């Protein structure tokens, strides 16, 4: 959750393990990571009168 | 028989009621519109386009 | 399928653009389709029945099951960590007091 | 060990990139008059575009 | 054209 | 519509292993398995939020 | 008080190993067990003793 | 990371 005013820097650091294949498959596989700003006013109309 | 029975008054009741109060001054004084809610009780100046 | 099926339209693509695509390929004992086959080594989709263009088609969906080795067990076990440097409208600590001031 | 062959998706991701519009812009005077009776204290709408 | 006391109105 | 802030990706490194084990009627010495892993520092985003 | 005279501190270090033995029901070839292991030089203390 | 064709799906 972010306030109004709120600066944020984000590093993220991952390890993900791939349970263990039968052999060294050819097929290329990305893991990938998105994030999004959602403020609240667009997931409950009632927001700004709540406030 | 009839009366209201109130508990005795914490320290930390008394000043949550002080800091109401200042909460609802600051938005007789600031307004209450979304936008001047963010002007008034933080120190952002919201776009008027990102909030319709 | 050799059905009259194989010559309706699947969906509508830009005019040749099978000169600017090249969809890549699996040939021999690879072939899921293969009685004996070695589709163990690559996550080519195999399609039971035609495929429409819809929601089933284009959700992805790579076959794991087949090229992992443990049957049962959730392919990627994740471990993620989040550093964040925060500027926030708040105090490091709060200490309780200051009843007239903010 | 062996090394891996590169995968064709990044080609295959170009070719669905479709083209920008061309736009044809240009720029003009769009000069109007506009005249009209009014009293103190209301809001009146005297352009609109 | 500052933050004017009960809220915005011009 | 909800901000998009940024993005990483990250390859599933597939790393061949070999069995120094002996023959057996399962797999005979010098098969090669597999184990995959994935990772790294993504630099994700920076932002300021004003609601 | 007793006095603290100092301190040191080290990882346990948790080091991933191949299993290179052939495939069997209890676990596949490229399984990833582990050994951990911890250690160092601290340089502890100096100290003077006035009773 | 351009305009896709059919729309924006990530």
């Amino acid at each position: 959750e972010a306030l109004p005013g709120d600066t944020f820097h984000l590093k993220t650091s991952v390890l993900a393990r791939l349970s263990t294949p039968v052999v060294p498959f050819m097929d290329n596989l990305r893991l990938d990571i998105q994030y999004f700003s959602v403020p609240y006013r667009l997931v409950w109309d009632n927001w700004q009168k709540f406030n | 028989e009839g009366g209201e029975v109130v508990d005795n008054l914490t320290i930390n009741s008394l000043r949550q009621a002080f800091q109401l109060q200042r909460l609802l001054e600051r938005d007789a004084r600031g307004g209450t519109r979304y936008i001047e809610i963010i002007r008034s009780h933080f120190g952002v100046i919201s776009p008027d386009a990102r909030v319709q | 399928q050799g059905n009259a099926k194989d010559d309706e339209v699947f969906g509508y693509q830009e005019r040749y653009a099978e000169y600017r695509y090249r969809p890549s390929q699996i040939t021999g004992k690879l072939r899921s389709t293969d009685p004996q086959s070695l589709d163990v080594w690559h996550l080519a989709q195999r399609f039971d029945s035609l495929p429409a263009l819809n929601q089933e088609f284009i959700e992805e969906n790579p076959p794991m099951k087949r090229v992992l080795a443990v049957q049962d067990e959730p392919q990627f076990i994740m471990d993620a960590f989040f550093d964040l440097k925060c500027v926030r409208p708040m105090p490091v600590y709060s200490v309780p007091g200051l009843i007239d001031h903010f | 060990f062996g090394r891996k062959v590169p995968s064709n998706a990044k080609s295959q991701h170009n070719f669905s990139v479709i083209p920008s519009a061309n736009i044809q812009r240009s720029v003009f005077n769009r000069s109007s008059g506009y005249k009209t009776t009014f009293d103190a204290g209301y809001l009146i709408p005297v352009f609109l575009d | 054209a500052r933050s004017m006391r009960g809220g915005i109105r011009l | 519509r909800p901000e998009y802030l940024g993005s990483g990706s990250f390859d599933i490194n597939i790393n061949p292993v070999l069995q120094n084990s002996a023959t057996t009627d399962a797999s005979p010495q010098g098969n090669l398995a597999a184990y995959g892993v994935s990772g790294g520092v993504n630099r994700g985003f920076s932002h300021s939020f004003v609601e």
